[PDB]
């Protein structure tokens, strides 16, 4: 994968430069939002359960997708479905922390949307979930670091369709 | 392999694109997607396979590359295996269920369509040479470059 | 057949329904060549119902795939596609204390 | 290369059109000898009438070089 | 794998529904039949070996070329790995009649079989005459035996044949 | 929405928006004050525009609500009326849009086949919209009645 | 699409032998059966829209499905889903008449599923429906007809599964 | 078979089967029993027919025997013979189905281009064709005589 | 696609409520920016060359890009190059007009990042010639609409990396 | 029954079955198959029926369910429709019986005086009973709606 | 026209009938005669037909009748009746070629669009054809009544 410090370094190297001042702004803008993704991380680490519970029950719960016949139907689809959304909070606060969504792009994106397509999960229904899951970590971390999260939410959701 | 032991006949092509040394690049499941699209019925894809469907954008032949990031998605389409298709317009409109209506616009659910409802510029001798404000000429200027596009 | 694809998609505006007429374009192509695959696509009938001798050709129909790429991503996705939305009401206490 | 100008009416048998039909009801085009067979299979299924056709290009009986 | 029993209750589930009055007439039809199902399964068990060479030995017979040059058998290892497959097909068979569903069949035997069939090269269209064999020879030897009901037995077979023979039509 | 209709021209075209498209969007947007206050009027005084054009319509075709008939008994009445009341709705959104756009995507399109399929006249429907646009006009002046009168008509003749 | 007949007279050809007694078996099996089902198919075709209408009432009408936030909400979306229950009418006909699912593999189970995916369609709602016609098919033409359809009725929503 | 030519028209037109359409299948349903007796009488005269219909060939067209002939040397004869069997199996498999499709799909699209790779005359086939009709019409009943022949021209004339 | 008063319709008809005061608000504000936004879509439309020239001199020409080896080398390559920065102006001109970027992922974004995979488009290059767009555009629009046109751009940016 | 019909004349005259009465009963046990479809029909379809019925005899007679009429009010047509029910199901004795006695039984004995008493118009009732025929045989093949139509027009009859 | 259908497919296809085509066409040929038979009693009845329709039409709806109406006055209810004679010639012309096609041709093509130009209600309309059927149906055996039944509800649901 690559944080914000190796994308940069990546990115001169390819090219063949020294890091120059451009580069150098925008590490220094990282090390400025280090702090707050640290305690974002902190934060929805602390409430990685309740953020997923609140989401499916803002979301899924009661809806066709849960009665007989839904995707959601089995316990063990249920608990699927829950895993799922695990993967997707704690992948968008790592790339939150690496301030680059390229964890997302080799760990999450790639090849997920024709497992979902084999398997017939509903892509939008699963989008709707993410941004569900995007809503209570904003509220639960605030303004500032909740759009931080939401972009990656929107990387993965961007990714799926 | 094949012939260490008794090879069973489910995961063939699996196996046999798992074991070749490009095995590390094919990064979408070619295991749990066969395995899923074996209990589930035939799939949303070109007949000749899932490479074969071009990319649904404005203008680009954008195809999967079948060398480049293997995605290939076999599936056993026979001879009259007509497909599924969103129709633009409203849902009513489509020619499978409603084969009289192929005709019909889509007004506001579909792309805009262009015709030659206006009469071509120079086409009577109506307007008797001159006429350089002859209205209808802009018209068809888009008709020309909208077929182009 | 990627490049009868596209060409189908483009001059009517619609995937192929599959192998038949895959089938009639391909044998129009082996037999004939790229000028005579794209008459026979001009002059097959469902290019003179959907269009006369008036009408450009336009997108009609989307696969499944191409539709979810457009009408999935988190702009230009429904509220109600595939969620259960909660009609929002006030709360009865509000409106109970309400002048 | 030979090609036929065809002047012909072909009137609408199914749906009362509201829009601008005169100019496929009655037209004249420039269609090539080796589509004029399946043009005018097309307008006699339809229903037209063949108004006129004459040889705008070419003259009759080309042995070689009628492209 | 999935037996009839197991596939009326997934289907029944799919709806969310109660075991009905349909239910439960297919189930007493299929428990019914377990009996004959038992049955054939241990004479098919019983003459199983012998069953198989019988239905080589026919369709060599029939198509000879198998055994000849450039035909499929032609070893002693491309012979003995026929008469395996042969004997699979047999047991897979066994299988799907005790079962009395053909999803047991499906999911251990036809998934893939044209694609490993086309691979190493073997025709797709001696193996389900073979197939047929096997089915006649079974169903004979039943009606010989004291069974009463044998009608199912053709239908593990058939599956079979419908599934991994090509769209001639 | 007019904004919405010329977007989707101009890219259709491939151009961007002409000034004369641009000067009616300036135009629509100047004019919003007017849609939004008849649209509040409409909301404001939708329950007593609905119960009026019922009434009116069911003394005009007691059929329907007669006994045998689609509308009969007291809830297929309620189920009446709120057909009513979302076609009412649905005209408020046009007000507000400036176009019969959301109109015809909501509540037009395919309205002949489920009204078959109910059972319902569709004659019927369309004389009930005709009563709600006949009170909707006496509850507002000629210029806001005027303006939707468009919608209410197009609505009626989609529905004829 | 392969009927009874078409399906033996392949099973004869992918053999390259004529019909031997037990292909005629069949054939006479499926043409003593043929009588009721061309009566079944008779009927339905004369009361096709009612049956639509009463499966409609009893499973979507006045539910969340066909009020505001609903799939089934819109008045093009209703008539969409009242054409997608002809399809399920018409093509169980089809395969009652023909004695084979194959067409409701070739034309109706194929890419139905991500198709209803993509569009939002209630996977669990539309099975519910499908059983309502099932029923109600049931009813109208009797036991035995009634079973010989909801066979086809039920392949179509295990397809959905 | 008639009936999933019924379906397919009934499927293209979007309707339910025709009533005549109906009616087909039921008078086929009801002959049932006689066009299998027919194609049980076509499989007991397998050996014979072929053998008749391709001696009355050779003897009419000498060259397909003769030196420079597509058929020359007792190989190739049998093969001859082998697409007699494979036509006639495809006759019975026709008159028992009612339709002709089967018969066209196995043996009959593209069938010119498949013999043009084998340098077969497609005429010589044709021939071989109506001389296996007549020994068919030779040794069935009247009427069965006529109903066969029907598919056997429609054969005759699409490879002709 | 939705406009502004397209998407608080459909916010108001999913819960199948008349437009109350705060979707009232929304379409306030919207008509008070609409002579905000018609203005600056003019400016564009006036201005749509110059910017595209200005933006590729700004962050491309004389580049790695541009010489022999890079992705803007032959003529081809560069006339494709100017299309899709036009394309993209124009887009963002149809969602800034809109007040919505439902335009931009239906009509733009949807397969975009694959098509530039496929293709070897450079993302970071052609993300950088969109920021210079943005820049461009600001200084030729003004302080408000700058801005937008900068939300609506940096929406393009997002869903391409 | 014919059972019914055919023992009581044999012991009218002290015989055993005779022949002809043994051929009628054969036919009777014969056609007790397609007897049992059309009345399973029927049944399954009594809501349907009823209702679609009732909704037809409300529309070509008003007279019946407007104010002073004997069905109006809401209690008086749920007994109309629950007549409407029980002849239906008398209909469907009769189907299944291959006759029309129970039907006679049960609800045509003295029928003219009990709606001379309830103030029932009894050529509204045998329209309300026409009606249910119509809609019956709409449910059904040609031959099975010509079964049905004779105890319908027995009933009618019987009511007219 | 079966016939009519049959050549029109084939010249699309570009070849000669299919051996099923042509047995329809036999088939059609050889119900001709009874078809015949239904249009010459529709032809006898037509006057019996035509007026008790149109009385019970009148009935139904006496307001179409009705001073203010479109078929009150002498001379509109003869215009009225002309057209329900009119329908009834179609529904023969339709009976006689076995197919709706000169009925679709002639009377049910447009039909929406002048019924609204002369203001008479299609609701009535169809209605009407609906009496006629009903009244056809009594007059003629119940076979015969199911086969022009089709005709009868083609024209219905197309006006409808
Ligand atoms: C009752 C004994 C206990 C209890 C029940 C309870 N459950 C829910 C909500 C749900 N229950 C399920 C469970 C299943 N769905 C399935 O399909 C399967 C297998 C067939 C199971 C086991 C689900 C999925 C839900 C979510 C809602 C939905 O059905 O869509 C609730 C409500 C929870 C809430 O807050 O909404 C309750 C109360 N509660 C108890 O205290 C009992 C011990
Ligand atoms: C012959 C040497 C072997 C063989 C081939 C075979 N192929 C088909 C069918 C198809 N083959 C193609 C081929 C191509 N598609 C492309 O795009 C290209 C060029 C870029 C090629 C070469 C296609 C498209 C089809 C489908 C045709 C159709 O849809 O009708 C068949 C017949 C399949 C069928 O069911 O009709 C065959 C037999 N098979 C062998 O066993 C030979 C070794
Ligand atoms: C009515 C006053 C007279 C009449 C009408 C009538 N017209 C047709 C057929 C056509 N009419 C037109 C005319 C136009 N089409 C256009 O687009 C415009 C220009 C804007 C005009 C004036 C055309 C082109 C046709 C051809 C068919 C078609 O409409 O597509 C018919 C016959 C229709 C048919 O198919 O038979 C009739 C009856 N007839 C009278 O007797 C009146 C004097
Ligand atoms: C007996 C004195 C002689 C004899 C007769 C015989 N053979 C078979 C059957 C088979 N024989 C073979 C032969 C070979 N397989 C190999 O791989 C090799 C290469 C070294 C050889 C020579 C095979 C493949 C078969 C099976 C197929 C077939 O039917 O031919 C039979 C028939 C047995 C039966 O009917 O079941 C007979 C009678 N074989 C000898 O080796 C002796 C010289
Ligand atoms: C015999 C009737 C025909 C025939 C057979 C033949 N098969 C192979 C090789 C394989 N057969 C299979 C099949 C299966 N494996 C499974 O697990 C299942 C279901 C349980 C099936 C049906 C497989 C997988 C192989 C290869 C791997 C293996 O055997 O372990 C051969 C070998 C060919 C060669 O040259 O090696 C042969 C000969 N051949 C004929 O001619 C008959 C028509
Ligand atoms: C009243 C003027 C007419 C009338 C109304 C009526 N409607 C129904 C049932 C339904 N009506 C609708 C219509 C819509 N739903 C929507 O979301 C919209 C688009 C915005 C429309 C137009 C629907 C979907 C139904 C189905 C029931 C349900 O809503 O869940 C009935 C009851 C029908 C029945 O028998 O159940 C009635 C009576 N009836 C008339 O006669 C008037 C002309
Ligand atoms: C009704 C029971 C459920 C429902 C239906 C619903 N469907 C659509 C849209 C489409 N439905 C189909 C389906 C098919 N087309 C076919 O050709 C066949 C196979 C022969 C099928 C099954 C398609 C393709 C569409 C898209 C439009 C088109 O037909 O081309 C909608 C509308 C969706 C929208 O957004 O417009 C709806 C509502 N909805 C429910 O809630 C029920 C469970
Ligand atoms: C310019 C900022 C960068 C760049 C551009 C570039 N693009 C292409 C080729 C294509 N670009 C597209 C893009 C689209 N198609 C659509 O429908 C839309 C949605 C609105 C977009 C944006 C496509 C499809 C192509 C394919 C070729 C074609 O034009 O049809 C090229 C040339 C590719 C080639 O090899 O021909 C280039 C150069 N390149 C850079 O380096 C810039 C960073
Ligand atoms: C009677 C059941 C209904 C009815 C009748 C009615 N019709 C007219 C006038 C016309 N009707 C037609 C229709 C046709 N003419 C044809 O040649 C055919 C082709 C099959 C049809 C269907 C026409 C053309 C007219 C115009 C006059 C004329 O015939 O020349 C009227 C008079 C309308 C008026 O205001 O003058 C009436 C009353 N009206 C009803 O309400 C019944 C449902
Ligand atoms: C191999 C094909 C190919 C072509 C054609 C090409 C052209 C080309 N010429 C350029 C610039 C330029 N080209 C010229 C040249 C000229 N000035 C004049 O007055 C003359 C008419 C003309 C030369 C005869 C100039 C002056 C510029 C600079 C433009 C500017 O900086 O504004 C640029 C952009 C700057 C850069 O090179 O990075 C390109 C891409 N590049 C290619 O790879």
């Amino acid at each position: 994968m690559q944080d914000a410090i190796t994308a940069v370094i990546n990115s001169a190297d390819v090219q063949g430069k020294y890091l120059d001042g451009a580069a150098m702004d925008k590490l220094k803008s990282y090390f400025a939002s280090g702090e707050l993704r640290v305690r974002a991380a902190s934060v929805i680490s602390a409430n990685a359960a309740t953020i997923v519970k609140e989401a499916v029950a803002k979301s899924l719960l009661y809806s066709d997708v849960t009665r007989p016949g839904g995707n959601m139907y089995t316990t063990r689809r249920y608990a699927a479905c829950i895993r799922d959304l695990d993967y997707y909070l704690r992948y968008a606060t790592y790339a939150m922390l690496a301030g680059d969504a390229s964890i997302l792009d080799e760990r999450v994106l790639n090849g997920l949307k024709e497992t979902y397509n084999s398997l017939g999960v509903p892509i939008s229904s699963t989008v709707q979930a993410i941004q569900a899951i995007k809503e209570v970590t904003a509220s639960l971390v605030g303004a500032d670091a909740g759009k931080e999260m939401g972009v990656y939410l929107d990387y993965i959701c961007s990714g799926l369709s | 392999g094949l012939g260490v032991e008794a090879q069973e006949c489910r995961n063939w092509g699996m196996q046999q694109d798992l074991f070749s040394y490009s095995a590390p690049f094919r990064k979408v499941p070619q295991f749990i997607t066969t395995f899923a699209q074996y209990d589930r019925p035939l799939p949303d894809q070109h007949v000749y396979g899932s490479g074969n469907d071009p990319l649904e954008i404005q203008f680009g032949a954008i195809f999967p590359k079948e060398t480049r990031n293997p995605s290939k998605r076999p599936a056993p389409f026979n001879k009259d295996t007509k497909r599924i298709l969103i129709h633009r317009g409203p849902a009513v409109n489509n020619q499978v269920g409603n084969p009289s209506a192929v005709g019909e616009f889509p007004g506001s659910l579909g792309a805009k369509v262009f015709r030659l409802n206006g009469g071509l510029p120079g086409a009577k001798v109506g307007k008797n040479t001159g006429t350089s404000v002859k209205f209808g000429e802009s018209s068809t200027q888009a008709l020309i470059r909208a077929a182009y596009r | 057949c990627k490049a009868i694809e596209y060409m189908h998609r483009r001059l009517l505006g619609r995937p192929t329904y599959g192998r038949q007429e895959m089938n009639q374009y391909f044998d129009i192509a082996s037999k004939q060549g790229f000028y005579a695959v794209v008459e026979a696509m001009i002059d097959s009938k469902e290019y003179s119902d959907a269009f006369g001798e008036d009408t450009v050709p336009y997108e009609r129909y989307l696969t499944p795939g191409g539709l979810q790429m457009r009408s999935a991503r988190v702009g230009s996705l429904r509220e109600d596609i595939g969620q259960r939305v909660d009609k929002e009401v006030t709360p009865r206490f509000v409106e109970l204390g309400q002048v | 290369m030979r090609m036929f100008r065809i002047t012909a009416c072909v009137p609408s048998q199914t749906r009362i059109r509201t829009q601008r039909e005169l100019q496929n009801t009655y037209f004249t085009k420039l269609v090539p000898y080796d589509n004029w067979f399946r043009e005018q299979q097309r307008i006699m299924k339809m229903g037209g009438k063949i108004v006129k056709v004459e040889l705008a290009t070419g003259r009759p009986g080309t042995n070689a070089g009628l492209a | 794998m999935r037996d009839a029993v197991t596939t009326l209750i997934k289907n029944y589930d799919l709806t969310g529904r109660y075991l009905d009055r349909n239910a439960m007439d297919e189930l007493k039809a299929y428990f019914e039949s377990g009996s004959a199902r038992i049955a054939a399964a241990a004479m098919i068990n019983a003459n199983s070996a012998t069953i198989v060479k019988r239905a080589a030995a026919q369709l060599f017979e029939e198509i000879p070329e198998l055994i000849r040059p450039s035909g499929n058998a032609y070893t002693t290892r491309r012979f003995s790995a026929c008469l395996r497959d042969m004997d699979y097909y047999l047991r897979y068979a066994s299988y799907a009649l005790i079962a009395a569903d053909n999803n047991v069949l499906d999911e251990r035997v036809l998934q893939g079989l044209r694609e490993t069939y086309n691979s190493l090269g073997v025709p797709i269209g001696p193996t389900v005459r073979g197939i047929q064999i096997m089915k006649e020879m079974i169903e004979a030897m039943a009606e010989d035996s004291s069974l009463n009901s044998t009608d199912f037995i053709a239908s593990p077979f058939d599956h079979m044949t419908r599934e991994l023979s090509e769209l001639s039509v | 929405s007019i904004v919405t209709k010329s977007i989707v021209n101009a890219d259709a075209e491939a151009r961007y928006l002409s000034p004369g498209e641009l000067d009616r969007i300036k135009a629509f947007v100047t004019g919003g004050a007017a849609r939004l206050r008849i649209a509040e009027t409409l909301t404001g005084s939708r329950e007593t525009i609905v119960k009026q054009a019922g009434d009116r319509l069911f003394q005009k075709r007691p059929d329907i609500v007669s006994p045998g008939g689609n509308a009969y008994g007291e809830e297929m009445t309620a189920t009446c009326l709120r057909d009513m009341d979302y076609y009412l709705r649905l005209v408020t959104y046009g007000v507000v849009s400036g176009d019969v756009t959301p109109i015809e995507e909501i509540g037009l399109v395919g309205v002949r086949e489920m009204y078959r399929s109910l059972g319902t006249p569709i004659e019927a429907v369309a004389q009930s919209v005709r009563e709600m646009k006949e009170v909707a006009s006496g509850l507002m002046s000629s210029d806001d009645a005027a303006e939707a009168s468009a919608y209410f008509d197009f609505v009626i003749g989609k529905m004829s």
